[PDB]
This record gives C-alpha cells, structure tokens and sequence, in this order.
C-alpha cells in the first residue's frame, strides 16, 4: 500500500494560508524518487530530520500541511520567524522537525487581471500558537470606538487578498508550500520507506 | 540563477586551522542545503560535509560545515590541518532543483616558505605583427603557493577578451608557474597606448605594462 | 562495495555524438538517483543530470536540448548521450550515486573514476616560433621565445642547444581557440651580455619532427 503524496504534490487545487490544508498520513509504503514538479523546488530544507535517511527511516504518522503564499514570504515558513504569516496564518514550533518544500506556482495560480480566491489574515489579536488554524471573519477592532460588525474606520475585515497578475515581481507570485512533519509519537510506526 | 562564488584560493600550516567561504548572490542559501566537495588531483570528488553540516561515514570530525544567514554564506572548516587535505574544494546547492556548483577553492597546506610571484610582460613581436598577429605574453614564475588570479588591462579598463591562462604547475625547484596570453588584432595593439597584466598571489598584487 | 565505471568514445569531432556508459557493481538502481558531472580541463564542476530507478530524468537547463539519459535495469548500467558536440563539451565526465528525496539529491556517496572525453579538429601541425626580445637596459634582463599553434603536445624547449641553463622557465601551454597549443620559455640573462653573447633558443616538436633554432636580440 502506496504512500499517497501525489494528492499533496500534484493536486489541482491549494489551500489559502489562513484555512491551510492538512492531510494525514498512516499505513503506506512511502515512494520518495518521485520528481514532483520536475523537482523545481524554490525552497527544500528539512529541521530535525535527514532527508539523505528518510528512505530507511519508519514514522508513527506523518501530516502533510498545504497552502499559498507570496514568494517573499516563504521564508516565514521555518522555526522561530515572525510576520505575518508566521504570526496570524501558520507557525512553526521552534522544535519543528519535518521539511518545508515550496515551488512557483505563478503558472497556475495568476491570472490576467489577478486571481484573488487565496487569503490571507492581516489581523490578529495574538500571535497563533504553533500548529493552530484561525478560520475566523469577525471584523477587527483597531480602534477605541466598538465595531458591531460593521466594517469602516478603525474597523477591519481580517482577511485580504492577494492579488496575483503574471507579470508581477517574483516576490509577489503565488507560490505552493508543502510542509511535512514526521511524528514519533510511542505508537507503532505505520510509513516507512522500502 | 542563483550563483555561490568561493575564493579562488586559501593557505595554511599544518595543524592550524582553516575555513573556505562560499557566498550566495541572487537568492538565500539557507533555502536549500550545502553540500562540500575535496577533490585531490587526479580523483574523483568526494563528500565531506552534506546537508549543512553532516559528515558522511569515515570522514573526521575536524571537517565542520556552518550557514551564516547573515551574510548568505556557508563555511567548511578543517581544523588540525593535515597535509592529506591539500585539495580543491567545491560547495554545492540548488536553483530550484538543479545543481549549482561553487568556483573551487584550492587548499594549499604551507610546505614550503612562501615566495612571490616574478612576473614579466613581453609585448607582440616585430615579426608578429608582420604576419597580421598580436599577441601579448604574461610569464609568472617562481611562487608559492601554487595558486593565482590574473586580469588583463587595455587602457586602464577590464579586458576579458583575448584572454587565456593556465593551470598553475610546479617546477623543478618545487615551486610554481603559470603563463597568460591576451590575443589581440595587430590594429587594437597600436590603437591604445598601453596594456597592462595584473597578476594576484595570496593578497598582494604586481602589475607590468607596455606600450608600442 | 558499491563500484562505477564510465567509458566510450575519447576523441570526438565538432558536431558528432557523445556515448557514454556507466556499470554498476555490487548494488542495484534502487532508492538512487544516477547523475553525471563533467569537468573541463583546469575548470569546475557542472551536473548534466540523473535519472531514477522508473526512468524519470530532470536535466540541467544549460544542456536539456542536447542531453539524454537512459537507463537499463536489466545490464545494471546506465548511459549519456550529449548530441551535436563542441568544443566547449571537452572534459572529464563522471557517473555519480546520490541519496535523496522527491528528487533533490542530498548526498552524492559514490563517484566513478571518470573518463576523458576530447573534442578536437586539430592535426599534427608544427610550431611557428616568434622571438621575446628585452626591453631597455634590474640588471637581469629577460628574453625569450615564444612558441605558438602546434599539435599536438608537447614542445620541448632548450637555449643555446643546453649550454644556457641558468634562467631558463619553460611555462606550460595553453589551449586557443584554434585548437592548437602556444608555449613560451624565457631566460634571464644579465645585462652586460647582451651585445657580447648571442642567444639563440632550440625548439622541438618530435611529433611533426618539426626543429626550429631562432636568436633572440634586443631592439
Ligand atoms: C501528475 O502525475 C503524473 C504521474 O502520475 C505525472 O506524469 C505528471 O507529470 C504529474 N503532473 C501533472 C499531470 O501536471
């Protein structure tokens, strides 16, 4: 029984950052010589684990966490990093292990005119605590005067859009990250490589 | 389109320490892992340092790599220099899935008092100019290290045209030498007023000119 | 102990087709991607790409028009094909392991000893040497010759057939553009003998038999 990573590497459609995506993963065989993407990865880099191990190495389970982002912002996805992403969209605990793996979707993802169904949260009352997800719409206060729902002067709606054209710098394009966390958690391993 | 550019060469005694830089350009080095390469002349390369900092089975623990984000660098550290470790060095990343590679660095272990270079600048000949030719001649010899940087000047401006040098070799006295040659029309050669070679060894630099 | 090999081909004509073959011994293509890496003579190092062990390959950029790599499970080898050569593809190319995940190899543990590959349009020509002479008369003066476009190497250098020992450098060559080879030997003599002594340097070419004496004045 395969390891199904080709619905995470090659699926039609991601997550907005905000409502990131997860997928479990349990009892399989996992594949890792698959090129997905041609391998046209941006971004690889593993914490905790060895990649160059991983074919001998056996998980109780492993998540596999999906979303967009813009491609200056990648770098938030990594331990102990703060901004927007990292601190109102998706935080990585500082004992992260598991690997980030990023591409440029701007060939999918960008449209003439912009593609704007990927949010991201601008506004937070506290920074997210490390794996938590914040679905919320409630219009922000960022004011004294009460907000009652109502959007307009010091009031906020806390998810924005990002605006994706083709011809847009490299650090404004969509990009997919895939985020993979390897547990160990004193239960039986269930995905181990051949 | 990433690039890593290294030193063209760092030196040492035995038993000190020593580190070779590789620097990033057009990108951030942390984003993909570092792989270190020792390459003893005539032999294939080998693994010294993968994944940042992780030594592959056999090789000592006075190999040591390191990422300094805050200049977008990685480092390989060899300590308790050996001469064994008398080599070039590649490090080697990614470009979003393709392998990019460093520009070298040779690793010379200080065997041999250092000496510095003897350079002499010939100018084209009479007789090569008469057979529509110009060739300009830069001679080192007689340094140690074996290692150096050349750049040819026409008018006091950058020249990489022409150019051609060698590997350095070592001669009978177990020192150095090399040789570059700058190609020219016999039309450039007299429509400038001087040329100039510039040769680098370790950090001090010796230039020679001539003029028509 | 895992073992590889490359071989082939060697001297090539501008246009023609690199082959190359790789063999393993002692493992099998399995949980391994296979690279080649090339390296031009006195330059660095440059990935031509890998293969899986389902036949998947992922090329460098530089060369994807011109490059393929196959595989053949059944003989445990797999091969190179570089089409419409050029100079610009003459070096050392190598057959690699690598460890790694969804593609990015993370550690290259098994190299080949590698094999030469020349491409080449050259034949035997003999040198035409050209005389380095001094310039104005600190205190050595420095003369010499320059021996240029021959084929093949090497040229062997003497001054004043053995007698003038004491100077004389005979530098390594350089490859042109042409093809063809350019060496260069000097002396350093001092300056009082430079009207009173005539030097003359002796070039060789054994393989085109070619012998050329040439004196070397100063002005
Ligand atoms: C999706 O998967 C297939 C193999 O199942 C692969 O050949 C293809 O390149 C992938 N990407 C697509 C269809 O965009």
């Amino acid at each position: 029984n395969l390891c199904p990573f080709g619905e995470v590497f090659n699926a039609t459609r991601f997550a907005s950052v905000y409502a990131w995506n997860r997928k479990r993963i349990s009892n399989c065989v996992a594949d890792y010589s698959v090129l997905y993407n041609s391998a046209s990865f941006s971004t690889f880099k593993c914490y905790g684990v060895s990649p160059t191990k991983l074919n001998d190495l056996c998980f109780t389970n492993v998540y596999a966490d999906s979303f967009v982002i813009r491609g200056d912002e990648v770098r938030q996805i990594a331990p102990g990093q703060t901004g927007k992403i990292a601190d109102y969209n998706y935080k990585l605990p500082d004992d992260f292990t598991g690997c980030v793996i990023a591409w440029n979707s701007n060939n999918l993802d960008s449209k003439v005119g912009g593609n704007y169904n990927y949010l991201y949260r601008l506004f937070r009352k506290s920074n997210l605590k490390p794996f938590e997800r914040d679905i919320s719409t409630e219009i922000y206060q960022a004011g004294s005067t009460p907000c009652n729902g109502v959007e307009g002067f010091n009031c906020y709606f806390p998810l924005q859009s990002y605006g994706f054209q083709p011809t847009n710098g490299v650090g404004y394009q969509p990009y997919r990250v895939v985020v993979l966390s390897f547990e160990l958690l004193h239960a039986p391993a269930t995905v181990c490589g051949p | 389109n990433f690039m890593l550019t290294q030193p063209h060469s760092v030196s040492e005694s035995p038993g000190k320490t020593v580190t070779i830089s590789c620097t990033g350009s057009s990108g951030s080095i942390a984003s993909n892992y570092v792989q270190w390469y020792q390459q003893r002349p005539g032999s294939a390369p080998t693994t010294v340092i993968y994944e940042d900092n992780q030594r592959p089975s056999g090789v000592p623990d006075r190999f040591s790599g390191s990422i300094d984000s805050s200049s977008n660098s990685a480092s390989l550290t060899i300590s308790g220099l050996r001469t064994e470790d008398e080599a070039d060095y590649y490090c080697q990343s990614y470009d979003s899935g393709i392998w990019v590679f460093g520009g070298g660095t040779k690793l010379t272990v200080l065997g041999q008092p250092k000496a510095a270079p003897s350079v002499t600048l010939f100018p084209p000949s009479s007789e090569e100019l008469q057979a529509n030719k110009a060739t300009l001649v830069c001679l080192i010899s007689d340094f140690y290290p074996g290692a150096v940087t050349v750049a040819w000047k026409a008018d006091s401006s950058p020249v990489k045209a022409g150019v051609e040098t060698t590997t350095p070799s070592k001669q009978s006295n177990n020192k150095y030498a090399a040789s570059s040659y700058l190609s020219l029309t016999p039309e450039q050669w007299k429509s400038h007023r001087s040329y100039s070679c510039q040769v680098t060894h370790e950090g001090s630099t010796v230039e020679k000119t001539v003029a028509p | 102990q895992v073992q590889l090999v490359e071989w082939g081909a060697g001297l090539l004509k501008p246009s023609e087709t690199l082959s190359l073959t790789c063999a393993v011994y002692g493992g099998s293509f399995s949980g391994y991607y296979w690279s080649w890496i090339r390296q031009p003579p006195g330059k660095g190092l440059e990935w031509i790409g890998l293969i899986n062990h389902s036949g998947s390959t992922n090329y460098n950029p530089s060369l994807k028009s011109r490059v393929t790599i196959s595989l053949d499970t059944s003989k445990n080898q797999f091969s190179l094909k570089l089409t419409s050569v050029t100079a610009a593809d003459t070096a050392v190319y190598y057959c690699a392991r690598g460890l790694g995940i969804f593609g990015v190899v993370t550690l290259s543990d098994v190299w080949g000893q590698g094999t030469t590959v020349t491409v080449s349009s050259a034949s035997t020509k003999g040198p035409s040497v050209f005389p380095l002479a001094p310039s104005s008369k600190g205190g050595t003066a420095a003369l010499g010759c320059l021996v240029k476009d021959y084929f093949p190497e090497p040229v062997t250098v003497s001054w004043n057939s053995g007698a003038l020992t004491s100077g004389v450098h005979t530098f390594p060559a350089v490859l042109q553009s042409s093809g063809l080879y350019s060496l260069s030997s000097v002396v350093t003599v001092p300056s009082s003998s430079l009207g009173t002594q005539t030097y003359i340097c002796n070039v060789n070419h054994k393989p085109s038999n070619t012998k050329v004496d040439k004196k070397v004045e100063p002005k």
